[PDB]
């Protein structure tokens, strides 16, 4: 596995016996997401979301086929005293994934 | 082409019903899909909802760790713990269409030194295990719910395809065929009433 | 095809029609009825209290839209599979597969019209209470619950 | 005349006569004689020559020709899906059945009229090859549903027994049929 | 089209026919004929053992087996695409256009029964044996594994 | 005799005919009586009837009659997101629409002819239920800009009186349709 | 259809063709006139300078360019994914819109020439000036921009 | 009449001409005029004016002409997939040959006649007009290999100077053909 968060959060990452990183600057997180899906660590990686709003770029850009680094859109800490709506999260989600802008 | 014949346009016939009943299949099979995808988008934001809980309480372990100890020996700790490679990922083959899912070995009896001189990196550690627990959890959910997403749109597309460019198209072939078969008929009979005359000026040259 | 001047002019005239079909003489069925295309516009007025039986109609209702319904899911079944399908969805295709060989699969048998409904009640039972949504209460309360093995109607 | 079988000659001896064979002419292009088309032939003789089927073929020969006719029947229903979907995204019983259907267009109804034997064939010859196809098909099926792969069976080197049978002389095909359905069950046992 | 009372009616006295199509002249092939619709009708007085060579009606048989498996393959590859096909479609999707590039076109060159039967066979190795289930077993225990590479440069 | 409407009878009636009412048999199978389908029928006279219906009815019918017109097209027109998901998951404004649109069915459009008073219905009494239905619509999506969630919209004893509104005498419609609309407006000050 | 005998030999003999479209009048939109199955096989002659004003047979090949590709791209977009397109294609998918409800859709108005082509340079300050590739600078120079919200 | 080729008149005469140039209607729809069909129209005068065209206009005159004619076969081929997926799953060539395919159908098959300059077209001005298309599309397909966006090699302004060469006169012509070939060697070369 391997993470591209924040300089801070990696080392307890390294403490679970995990790789991760960090950078907490935009295009050079997105480099590194470049050679890091070059230097595939383990097929998932996850990626800090004010950081990259979107994880795909660098895999829709490079490999279209098969989807082995699994994206996933991961939070930090700085946000670890609200969240930041994951259920509007999910509602883009939705929007995102069938087209239809729906609600409950 | 197509030739214009009596048989060929019951094919055409056959095979227009044949795709409004195609119409009628892909449509109940996007009426399972959908149903599936809200019932994985449900248990989606409850796995997020857990990854957020695990997410507060392993980065109060982390700063509380190394706060009282340490930056320097809990990142030694960090080094000096494996990579615990082995994580993979296998087959799911849903919808004749394998997708990932994933998981990890993470060896729980071999622990270096249990007794630990730092007495936070326990702690961290177990909290971090429970996180990248769900992360994968997350994962493997949610490529399976980006799967069925994407499997929900094509279906749609190729039954908005379908209809819009293969019902008109067989309805226009219809309707040339028979508008065709219609003219031969009309010629027939205007040969008809031709060789009648025909008949009847033989009487009145008989006469 | 129905657009034959022959069958086009007497259904033009005609009192509806039972159309054979050849997908279920093949499949080996005697008599093979579709009743899916068939159509008696004259039934109603020939059934219910005092003709045959109160609950005539809405047992033949019942066995069109649960047939009607049940051959759909038995196509959709050869895209999705059987496990991955509801409860009420296998039972309408347990319906239709006992329907055409116990109710349109006659042979030579000769039914009254209290056998052929016995039958039929006997087919209603697969499907749940409730799922019966064109039948009265009274009617269901009096006829539903009924084995197949039991009757011997078409054991 | 235009290739319609709908003609003042053909749709009046559509009429007048029993047991009618249509040919088509996609069987031909593809070099697969004789060109029956299938759907669109009948016969009105099948509960004619029942009793002297059952006594001078064998005793389930009409049970055993009527399950031919509706595995025809459901290959022919499965088509508008196959055509439609792709042979994927099928289940595996339906793909064995579409694909049973094929071993049975290839090597039952199939007959080139030049190769020297397979010119005749004697009923004792189809009925056993009917019996041969009916075993594969039931024991596949059955092994199929408790789970084993699709395209495992479809590898199994009995077909080419079955493909065979259709070859060999009339005068060695009861030790012909013995072994091949002895090797039917026996890998279909070994199989697993 | 065929339908047409003059070459339906040709068709019924004469036997056999050599059928241009339209869909392959616009690829650039010459000469262009789909063998599909095209029969000749007595080709079995005049082939076999001991007047051309015994193996013909069954490379023929073969042939047009493996053409016709690649031509109604092309449909079932427009209507799900490309990537969505086993092994041995590919193979036979193969064997349809390297067919219409090598077999069917040729120049203004004059080839004889051997080249021509040579072409055929290294054509048919490019489909493992068990898919080649009319011809029998010594013809290609004895004919077959040449590629293209050899039959020209 | 196909059911469908391009021979030459039924082009030539629609080109000279000035109304065409589609009955449709699914309405009926659904129990709509009548089964006039609104969907596909039409009607040219309503530009030139228009003083009439200022005068003999209200100055203002004509403009509700194209508001009803615009909710049953509306209705049919999002009608493929409730088919796709259902009538729980729209947004609030698109579940009032569907409701508003269920309630000009199953009680404007829809009529029993072998009821007692049901059976003839005058221009003042389709006028009252006509705004009373446009009403509580353009009330109730009011309500929905406070805040009101769509729950208790729904329950509601108002529209006990918009179901029955087509069952009452038209002597007593005149004393039936003022204090329903006072009870609109009454049940929907009283929200918050 | 334009298959029919009486379309057929009635487009064989005159100098056009103006086609009422039915989707167009499914919306509402009055008079529904499609402007791409319909041409003045003339009006090279009855335009230009000194009987129209100067900028005629440029704003309407512009127009008719810039509608034609808002309706392709709408027709495309419309099965895929809305997302994965840039920004000129969204102010196509607007001038398209903008068009059918604002230049059509006039609805028994008698519009003057002058006010049909500054309502045709208000939609045309929709998009840029590089993106008008047939329009010459000088009517650029003179005309792009208005108030669409402000002229109707 | 109605479109449809197979009228008696153009199938009487179409047995006997030597060129066919067959016209559309889906295609003047566009306004894409001149409106022939380019995938349907046949010459049969290729062969034989191959000897005039290697004096008078060129040497490699007819390989020009076939590179396009199969670059437009390629093109034609391959947008049926594009309207089945959309030009996102198109590899990498998939997509520049629609694009060198749209700079032909747009550049060179298509011509005003209302234009002053653009009604007449000498053949060396449809060659230099072939070269710089050619001459692009291989220049640009061994770019692509060396690590260049499809996204990139569009917004060049070199096509621009090819897409308006159909409207410069016959005298400034050869001046314009050597400088944009200069111009297409040299933004390439910077290319990144």
């Amino acid at each position: 596995m391997a993470v591209i968060a924040d300089p801070e959060t990696a080392q307890g990452f390294r403490l679970a016996g995990l790789e991760g990183y960090g950078a907490s600057s935009a295009e050079e997180a997105q480099s590194l997401l470049e050679t890091l899906v070059e230097r595939g660590g383990y097929a998932l990686v996850a990626v800090d979301e004010a950081l990259l709003p979107d994880p795909e770029r660098a895999v829709e850009r490079l490999m279209r086929g098969r989807d082995l680094p699994v994206l996933l859109p991961i939070a930090g800490l700085k946000e670890a005293f609200q969240g930041h709506d994951v259920e509007g999260y999910m509602r883009e989600l939705v929007r995102k994934t069938i087209g239809f802008d729906i609600k409950l | 082409q197509v030739s214009p014949t009596r048989m060929n346009l019951l094919q055409r016939r056959g095979q227009l019903r044949l795709a409004q009943k195609g119409v009628d299949l892909l449509k109940k099979k996007r009426d399972a899909l959908v149903a599936e995808f809200f019932g994985l988008v449900r248990e989606a934001m409850e796995a997020r909802k857990a990854l957020d809980q695990a997410a507060k309480e392993a980065y109060a372990a982390l700063l509380l760790a190394q706060a009282f100890d340490g930056p320097e020996v809990v990142a030694g700790a960090a080094l000096g713990v494996p990579p615990l490679e082995g994580v993979e990922a296998e087959v799911e083959n849903v919808w004749g269409s394998k997708v990932p899912r994933l998981k990890a070995t993470f060896p729980d009896g071999a622990l270096l030194s249990p007794v630990g001189t730092p007495a936070y990196t326990l702690e961290a550690s177990r909290a971090f295990r429970r996180y990248a627990e769900a992360l994968i959890r997350v994962a493997n959910t949610e490529t399976r719910l980006k799967k069925i997403g994407e499997e929900i749109k094509k279906t749609t597309r190729r039954v908005n395809a379908l209809e819009q460019v293969v019902i008109p198209g067989i309805r226009a072939q219809i309707r040339f065929i028979q508008q065709v078969l219609e003219q031969r008929e009309r010629e027939d009979t205007f040969r008809l009433k031709r060789i009648k005359g025909k008949i009847e000026a033989r009487e009145a040259e008989e006469e | 095809d129905r657009t034959h001047p022959i069958p086009d002019l007497t259904g033009y005239i005609t009192e509806g029609q039972i159309q054979l079909s050849r997908e279920l003489h093949r499949k080996g069925i005697y008599p093979p009825i579709d009743p899916l295309p068939s159509l008696s516009r004259l039934m109603n007025n020939g059934v219910g209290k005092g003709k045959t039986r109160e609950d005539h109609k809405q047992v033949s209702d019942q066995l069109y839209s649960a047939y009607a319904n049940g051959v759909d899911i038995r196509k959709l079944v050869a895209i999705i599979g059987e496990d991955a399908l509801t409860e009420n969805d296998r039972r309408y295709l347990q319906f239709a597969d006992a329907f055409e060989r116990f109710f349109i699969n006659q042979g030579q048998q000769n039914r009254s019209i209290e056998e052929s409904l016995q039958i039929a009640w006997a087919l209603l039972s697969m499907l749940p209470q409730g799922e019966l949504k064109r039948i009265s209460k009274d009617h269901i309360g009096k006829y539903y619950g009924q084995k197949l093995e039991e009757i011997w109607g078409a054991p | 005349p235009g290739g319609d079988m709908s003609e003042p000659v053909t749709q009046s001896t559509l009429r007048i006569v029993g047991a009618f064979w249509r040919l088509d002419a996609s069987l031909a292009f593809r070099r697969h004689f004789p060109a029956i088309n299938w759907n669109g032939s009948y016969s009105l003789f099948t509960s004619a020559l029942d009793p002297w089927y059952r006594e001078n073929v064998a005793e389930d020969y009409p049970e055993l020709r009527d399950a031919i006719s509706e595995l025809l029947q459901r290959e022919a229903g499965l088509q508008e899906i196959v055509q439609l979907v792709g042979p994927d995204a099928l289940q595996d019983a339906e793909r064995l059945v579409i694909e049973v259907g094929r071993i049975i267009r290839e090597d039952f109804l199939q007959q080139n009229a030049y190769h020297e034997v397979d010119a005749y064939c004697s009923m004792k010859k189809a009925y056993g090859i009917m019996k041969m196809i009916l075993a594969f098909y039931k024991e596949a099926e059955a092994a199929i549903k408790r789970g084993v792969s699709i395209d495992e069976i479809l590898q199994l080197p009995v077909l080419e027994r079955i493909g065979r049978a259709r070859y060999v002389s009339e005068e060695e095909f009861p030790a012909y049929f013995e072994e091949a359905m002895k090797e039917i069950q026996g890998a279909f046992k070994a199989l697993a």
